[PDB]
């Protein structure tokens, strides 16, 4: 567009759902699930089942 | 516990388990499909918020059992990845 | 009841001979396993 | 919730039940050695359910 | 005693701690100036 003619997102959202979030939620969800079956089991092939 | 306070069992102690407990994995299951029940059909009009939830867990049921109890892991998973090798 | 002799039959033949039956293949349920994550 | 509720409370009653015919045993010792083999688990579902 | 178990709580401090620090203030000096207001006009 011609000069002197910006933009800005009015104004939805700020950071989404299954978009972003969903992810990093689900990444640590896993990261704990491991390390806490093998607070109460010790190997490496029980978590993995 | 099989595999350890008691015997071995190199495949016969995740065998000997279920052996004695596919009971509970069918009883909960089961019961917990049809708690849902009311949910994906049978209502429908108060809110349709409970087809939303219940669908995707009958779904994520008959495929957590019918499966895992079964064919595809939950048996398969243990023997290569705790047996096979250390 | 039948219920209860009905039950014991699929346990224990049907299901956990059957069960003897899958964990001596393994190869071809990896690659059931895997085309399910397909 | 209802769901992952019973079926915790399922486990720990049937499992008495098993022992009560697998080694023939309604006691209270029965329940007792049967979380011998439950409670292991019982706190570590709590962990990752979690 | 057991290795495990122990090291599954110092992983917890490896998050925690670490995710803090994508989580909280990095700057300067902290508040110490009782706080106070200001007023201002003016009669040109």
């Amino acid at each position: 567009l011609p000069t002197g003619v910006g933009y800005d997102w009015t104004g939805s959202y700020q950071e989404r759902l299954s978009g972003n979030q969903a992810p990093s939620l689900y990444a640590i969800s896993l990261i704990v699930v491991f390390l806490c079956l093998a607070a109460l089991y010790e190997s490496w092939s029980i978590p993995f089942s | 516990d099989l595999m350890d306070k008691e015997g071995k069992g190199l495949i016969e102690a995740t065998l000997d388990a279920v052996r004695m407990r596919l009971r509970p994995i069918l009883m909960t299951s089961l019961a917990f499909i049809l708690g849902v029940m009311p949910l994906v059909i049978s209502t429908g009009a108060g809110s349709g918020a409970q087809n939303a939830v219940g669908t995707g867990v009958m779904g994520g049921m008959v495929t957590a059992t019918v499966l895992a109890i079964f064919f595809v892991p939950v048996f398969f998973v243990v023997v290569r990845r705790r047996f096979s090798r250390k | 009841f039948g219920w209860f002799n009905r039950m014991f039959e699929k346990s224990t033949h049907h299901y956990t001979d059957s069960v003897g039956g899958i964990l001596r293949s393994t190869g071809r349920y990896l690659v059931l396993y895997l085309i399910i994550v397909v | 919730a209802i769901g992952l509720l019973v079926d915790d409370a399922i486990v720990v009653v049937e499992n008495v039940e098993r022992v009560m015919a697998e080694e023939g045993l309604p006691p209270k010792e029965a329940t007792r050695k049967s979380m011998g083999q439950i409670q292991g688990a019982l706190v570590g579902i709590a962990m990752v359910l979690s | 005693d057991r290795p495990i178990f122990a090291w599954v709580i110092a992983i917890i401090i490896m998050l925690a701690g670490g995710l803090a620090i994508l989580k909280l203030p990095v700057a300067q000096y902290p508040t110490i100036a009782p706080p106070a207001v200001t007023i201002s006009a003016s009669y040109p």
